[PDB]
């Protein structure tokens, strides 16, 4: 028994006519995906299908495989090709055949690190190939066999043998097939082509080896219940009885998140929207705590021209809780906006404002010229120029050593006023009050779904209830400390929790040489809710599909439960279910004056078997 | 043959523990099973007598 | 989930001038995969530029695009009366595919 | 075993696969116990392959077996003494299976034995 | 010459389900990637899902999980999308679109081109 | 939902081991207990006969 | 506990002269303030009047007790209330 990537039994494989001659010609070979490997089949009796291409971009920005065959050698290369739009192999006679087979496949091959030359692969001889690519290893399997069908796949059994295990290290997403037509836009000809394509899926198979070295039979353990029984018994034959095979579950159909109302909004609109702003040498540092910060408003607005955010990602900030948040405010020129960074130097960087190399904050900033400037300029923004020493980060003093800024409302960008807001987050030994918002959902009901009630996670079905909570309790618990009921944070109503269905599956079958029919029992499940076809009959042990409720009673043959038995009967043949009987009535003729005495006798011999001992073993 | 002695003495203990538990379960189940062949042999010896 | 933000909410211009539209991403787009769409009212969108540099055939030569990393830009050098519509930027280097927010370009 | 240990988690179920076949042995032992529980009842109550009945008239010379024979009036068809006994004795993957023989067949077996003894 | 056409407009009541179809004519349709896009009135565009008919496994967005289903029929060459458990916010216009160059690699999808051919739009109005 | 995969595979194994041991003890005790109901049912059948 | 100040309260009318009633009542939570300080001592405030000796007051009296780590057995009725308790160290 082995689990691998196999092609499922009894499926549809696609049949491509690469070239069709109706009158005229029709050339079309597409580019197909490469999911988990491919099964490729051909039966054409000529040298037309002559290799393959594998790759992702199929351009010169990445590497690509190339497998070519010319009836004398097989050449495998891994290079950085730039393939044509319609790649094909052109043989041109100088002569009829055996000439310089040109390469119209590509036009460039640079910087490439593989080569493999060997004996031909493709040596009416139906040919089958299987391709795989796992852990930087390209594996090929092949097999040839002669057939006589007109147009179909034979009904037999053959096993493919390994060919090559090349150690390439590239990524593969798409693949394409090569054809070498002829030479004789319309200056080339060809006869015909057709091939079968199929895809592999992860399955589990049961294979049989004979006394010699070959594989003879296989069983797929997903086709029907009988195959599942054969695979779970590790045998190709099954005796009469009832066997347990697998479990039955119900899957969630949606997701639910419920949280209390969004209040106590944190005043982020005071440091951004404000008629007055501070200067470079005198900040407006503000502390923020015990509030709910709406970060998504800031980075979803089409009015900020600088949002480079170091330390943390701008999107995960909604799932982090801090203790304190500090906000600054500068009004500087447009040229030094780049100087506010963990690493930078200059006038403003070293004299007015400096930042450490572990900032874990960011520098949201924008432009404003129609409001912060007037007709006369109003040079009311000052800054320092000379200092006795470099100023360390997170330190500034209040105090002609100061000069004003022009900000003339005609100059180009690079000198116009720009407003900068700088935020920092801190986590000290404290309950970390500051947290981000939490969104909710529409509270669907009556389906087995997943719920997140204010911190309670789980799966199940919700419904109304009659319980009454004291007006401070949130949820309830059972005897075994399992959650039973909850309360909606927004509507303050009580809801119950019930697990969605689950059970086991049993298969009822007669002996294997008799018939191939089965019946299926789903245990303890009311099957008005079963996802799933024959007669349906409900018992006290679950419900049964595939049997008819016969009308009489006999002795028990295959026990099921609660006094119900099943058997293979003849009246056409079928499987019937009934209630077992105990015996035949034997009412005795009792009076107060009659006796019965036997007159003649028999001698009887019976047998009894008893085990006495077992085997003596020892382990070191 | 592929790890240093300071690091080869950590992964070995997992194998040792697992194999010890697997060996203990077998002995427990064998004692439980052998507890009843004696009960059957005590009935065979009475039916013989 | 990569989030794209278009910096100018609405642009008002005049015929014969040039425009400039930006599309900033929260992270770095993988292999610089970006596409630009132009939509008019009552009609489905239309592809103009893919790969942030390449242009689909049949699209006028006044449209161009550039950028990389987390900053991408689109330019129309010479505006025309038929160029006033909504524009969107989309990334397809990962999953799920995410669109922009739109940027109106009109004179009315 | 799998649902009890790793509840519907794929990364837990993938780590559980490295310990071998510990869960199958437990399932087999529990199945064996459940199977034995039915042979226990079958070997005790099913000792007759025929069903016997008492005569319609109860004239046994002066003996009164009314307290142990079933009465047709009751829907459950149980003797008065059995009624006293019956009204006196009172999810992470756990399930309980029903017995094969219902409580209304054991009473038939007991009544067959009682009716066969008297006549 | 590849063109896709959709069905007509629909009006629904909350709690019901809707099914929209997309018929494409003039191409292979087998190795394409058929997507689905939703546009609300006075809003932007959103991504819902997509499918490659030859493979048979679709990809869904996280928001629309357990509520949407995308299938395809190769013989009639038509893609279906079904949306269940309707709310009052599911009132928008739906578009088909098509990605010409798509691959698979593992169970996920990989795209090397943008959508070039679009549908026409089907309005679904949910109210009472 | 609160730890990285390299570190989330270490704390899970403790739960796995504890739950496996708690499940094994129950089965062992159930076998030992069921060993005697059979002894009682083998005496009831003889008293009936 | 753990940087969290928790308060419980309960009101009930009585008729005794000077004693604690012989009944049973359960206190309900009031607040769970997230302060982050250390607490060692406490004191009670009184607002007397205005009318060194320029103020007056009528009377005051209160009862103080201290808590210890114990184990209790509580009983819940079919409704949501607590009805009885047993202390497993008395006897
Ligand atoms: C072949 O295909 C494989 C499979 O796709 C591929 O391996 C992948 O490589 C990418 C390289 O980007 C890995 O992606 C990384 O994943 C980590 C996981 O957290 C991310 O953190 C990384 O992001 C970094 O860079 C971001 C900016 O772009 C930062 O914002 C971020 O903070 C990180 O610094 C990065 O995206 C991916 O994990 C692997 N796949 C697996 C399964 O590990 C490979 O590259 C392909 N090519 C070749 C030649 O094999
Ligand atoms: C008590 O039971 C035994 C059998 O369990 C009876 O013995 C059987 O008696 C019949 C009748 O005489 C024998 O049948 C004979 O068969 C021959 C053919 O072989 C036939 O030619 C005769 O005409 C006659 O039908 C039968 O063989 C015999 N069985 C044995 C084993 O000897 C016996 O008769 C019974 N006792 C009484 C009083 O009926
Ligand atoms: C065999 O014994 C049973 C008793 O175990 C006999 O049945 C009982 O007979 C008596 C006498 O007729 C009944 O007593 C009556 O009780 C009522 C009160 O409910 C009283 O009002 C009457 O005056 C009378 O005393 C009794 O109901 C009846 N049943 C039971 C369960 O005791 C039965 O008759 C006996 N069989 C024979 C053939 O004698
Ligand atoms: C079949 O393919 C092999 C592999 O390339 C060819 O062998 C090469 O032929 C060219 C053409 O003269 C030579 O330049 C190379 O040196 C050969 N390589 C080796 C390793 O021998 C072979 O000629 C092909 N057969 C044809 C085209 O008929
Ligand atoms: C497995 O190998 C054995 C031995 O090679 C095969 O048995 C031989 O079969 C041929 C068939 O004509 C006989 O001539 C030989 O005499 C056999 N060998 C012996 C030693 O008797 C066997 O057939 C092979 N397995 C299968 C399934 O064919
Ligand atoms: C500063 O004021 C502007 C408006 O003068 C605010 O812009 C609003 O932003 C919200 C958030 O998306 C929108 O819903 C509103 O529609 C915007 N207003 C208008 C008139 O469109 C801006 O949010 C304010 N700043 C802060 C930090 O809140
Ligand atoms: C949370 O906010 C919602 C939205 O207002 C509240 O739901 C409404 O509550 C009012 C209160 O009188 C009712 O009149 C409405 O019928 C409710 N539903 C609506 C408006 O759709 C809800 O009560 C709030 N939760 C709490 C605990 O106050
Ligand atoms: C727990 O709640 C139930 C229901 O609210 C209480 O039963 C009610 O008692 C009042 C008392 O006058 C009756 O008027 C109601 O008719 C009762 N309800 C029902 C449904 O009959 C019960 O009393 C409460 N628990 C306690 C200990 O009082
Ligand atoms: C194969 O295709 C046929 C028709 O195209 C269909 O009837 C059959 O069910 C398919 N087999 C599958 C899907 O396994
Ligand atoms: C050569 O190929 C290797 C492997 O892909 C690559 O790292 C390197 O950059 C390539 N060099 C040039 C010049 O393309
Ligand atoms: C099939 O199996 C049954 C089961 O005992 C057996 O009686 C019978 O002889 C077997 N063979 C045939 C041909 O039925
Ligand atoms: C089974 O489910 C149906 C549908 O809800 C219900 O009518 C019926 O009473 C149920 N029966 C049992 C035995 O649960
Ligand atoms: C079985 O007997 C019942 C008794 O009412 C009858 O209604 C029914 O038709 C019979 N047959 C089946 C198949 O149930």
């Amino acid at each position: 028994s082995t689990q691998d990537l196999f092609l499922p039994f009894f499926s549809n494989v696609t049949w491509f006519h690469a070239i069709h001659v109706s009158g005229t010609k029709r050339f079309d070979n597409p580019v197909l995906p490469f999911n988990d490997g491919v099964y490729f089949a051909s039966t054409e009796k000529s040298n037309i299908i002559r290799g393959w291409i594998f790759g992702t971009t199929l351009d010169s920005k990445t590497q690509s495989l190339l497998i070519v065959n010319n009836a004398t050698n097989v050449v495998i290369k891994v290079c950085e090709f730039q393939f044509c739009n319609d790649p094909f192999l052109g043989v041109y006679y100088h002569n009829k055949s055996w000439m310089e087979s040109e390469f119209r496949v590509y036009s460039s091959a640079n910087n490439c690190t593989f080569e493999y030359v060997s004996q031909p692969f493709l040596m009416k001889n139906l040919r089958e190939f299987v391709f795989k690519n796992i852990d930087g290893y390209f594996k090929i399997y092949s097999k040839h066999t002669p057939i006589n069908l007109v147009r179909d796949l034979p009904q037999g059994f053959s096993a493919l043998e390994p060919l090559v295990d090349l150690p390439i290290g590239i990524n593969i997403t798409r693949f394409q097939t090569l054809l070498a037509l002829h030479r004789s836009s319309s200056g080339w000809t060809a006869g015909a082509a057709a091939y079968y394509v199929g895809y592999l899926q992860p399955r589990t198979f049961l294979l049989k080896y004979n006394e010699n070295g070959t594989i003879t039979d296989a069983v797929d353990c997903a086709l029907d219940p009988l195959s599942e029984t054969k695979c779970t018994l590790k045998s190709f034959t099954v005796e009469k009885g009832i066997y347990q095979t697998s479990n039955f579950r119900v899957q969630p159909t949606e997701s639910i998140v419920r949280f209390p109302n969004i209040t106590n909004l944190c005043p982020f609109g005071e440091v951004f929207n404000a008629t007055r702003f501070a200067s470079v040498y005198a900040w407006n540092r503000k502390r923020i705590s015990n509030c709910v910060a709406d970060y998504s408003v800031l980075y979803n607005s089409a009015s900020f021209s600088t949002f480079k955010c170091y330390g943390v990602s701008p999107t995960k900030l909604n799932d982090l809780c801090f203790t304190n948040v500090y906000a600054d405010s500068f009004v500087i020129r447009g040229d030094e906006v780049r100087q506010i960074a963990p690493g930078q130097t200059g006038k403003i960087a070293d004299y007015n404002y400096k930042l450490p190399d572990d900032f874990t904050g960011c520098v949201i900033a924008w432009n404003s010229n129609n409001l912060d400037s007037k007709v006369g300029g109003n040079y009311n923004y000052l800054y320092r120029l000379f200092r006795k020493s470099n100023l360390k980060p997170f330190e500034r003093d209040i105090s002609f050593p100061l000069q004003s800024y022009g900000f003339q409302p005609t100059n180009g960008v690079g000198y116009q006023p720009y407003r900068v807001v700088v935020l920092s987050f801190e986590l000290l030994h404290a309950p970390a009050t500051v947290c981000g918002p939490k969104k909710s959902t529409n509270l669907v009901k009556n389906k087995c779904v997943n719920f997140n009630f204010n911190g309670l996670t789980g799966t199940g079905v919700l419904t109304e209830s009659n319980k009454k909570f004291l007006p401070f309790q949130q949820f309830g618990r059972d005897i075994a400390d399992t959650t039973d009921a909850v309360r909606d944070p927004q509507t303050l109503e009580i809801l119950d929790i019930t697990p969605c269905s689950f059970g086991g599956v049993s298969v009822i079958t007669p002996g294997t040489n008799t018939s191939n029919q089965v019946a299926v029992l789903y245990q303890d499940v009311n099957c008005t809710e079963v996802p799933v076809g024959s007669n349906v009959f409900q018992t006290r042990a679950g419900c049964l599909i595939g049997a008819e409720h016969v009308n009489n009673s006999y002795e028990c043959d295959i026990p099921i439960g609660a006094g119900i038995c099943a058997s293979y009967q003849t009246q056409s043949q079928s499987i019937i279910a009934y209630t077992m009987s105990l015996g035949a009535e034997n009412s005795v003729a009792y009076s107060n004056n009659s006796i019965a005495i036997p007159t003649n006798f028999t001698i009887s011999v019976t047998t009894e078997i008893l085990p006495v001992s077992m085997t003596k073993t020892s382990v070191d | 043959s592929r790890l240093d002695p300071p690091e080869a003495e950590v992964q070995i203990d997992r194998l040792i523990t697992g194999r010890l538990q697997s060996l203990q379960t077998y002995v427990t189940q064998q004692l439980i099973r052998a507890a009843e062949i004696r009960a059957s042999a005590n009935l065979a010896a009475t039916k013989m007598s | 989930e990569i989030v794209l933000t278009q910096s100018p909410g609405t642009l008002s211009l005049s015929p014969g001038e040039r425009a400039t539209l930006s599309c900033r991403a929260s992270q770095s787009v993988t292999s610089s995969y970006l596409a630009w769409y132009q939509q008019k009212p009552g009609q489905a969108p239309r592809l103009l530029i893919y790969g942030a540099s390449s242009r689909v055939t049949g699209i006028p030569d006044r449209f161009s695009g550039s950028g990389s990393g987390t900053d991408f830009t689109l330019t129309i050098s010479r505006l025309e009366p038929e160029d006033f519509a909504v524009y969107y930027c989309q990334q397809y280097g990962s999953s799920p595919l995410t669109f922009g927010g739109g940027t109106k370009v009109e004179i009315k | 075993c799998t649902m009890y240990i790793c509840g519907d988690s794929t990364e837990c179920s993938n780590l559980l696969l490295q310990y071998g076949s510990f869960c199958t042995q437990l399932n087999r032992a529990l199945t064996g116990i459940a199977v034995e529980q039915d042979k226990n009842t079958q070997e005790v109550f099913a000792q007759v392959k025929q069903i016997y009945k008492t005569p319609p008239i109860k004239d046994f010379g002066g003996f009164n077996f009314s307290q142990i024979l079933p009465d047709p009036s009751k829907p459950s068809k149980r003797s008065p003494i059995e009624d006293l006994l019956f009204n006196k004795v009172t999810f992470n993957g756990l399930t309980v299976l029903p017995p094969l023989l219902t409580d209304e067949m054991i009473a038939q077996y007991t009544s067959a034995l009682l009716a066969g003894t008297i006549t | 010459q590849v063109q896709l056409v959709q069905s007509g407009a629909e009006v629904k009541k909350p709690g019901s389900s809707v099914k929209v179809s997309c018929k494409a004519s003039g191409g292979t349709f087998i190795n394409y990637a058929v997507t689905w896009v939703r546009q609300a009135p006075g809003q932007g565009l959103e991504w819902m899902g997509g499918i490659i008919p030859i493979l048979g496994i679709p990809n869904y967005a996280q928001k629309f999980q357990g509520r949407v289903t995308i299938t395809a029929d190769k013989s009639t060459s038509t893609a279906y999308m079904e949306l269940s458990s309707l709310r009052s916010e599911d009132t928008a216009v739906y578009y088909c679109a098509r990605v010409p160059q798509a691959g698979a690699a593992q169970g996920h999808y990989y795209y090397y081109y943008g959508m070039d051919v679009w549908g026409q739009g089907t309005t679904v109005t949910v109210s009472s």
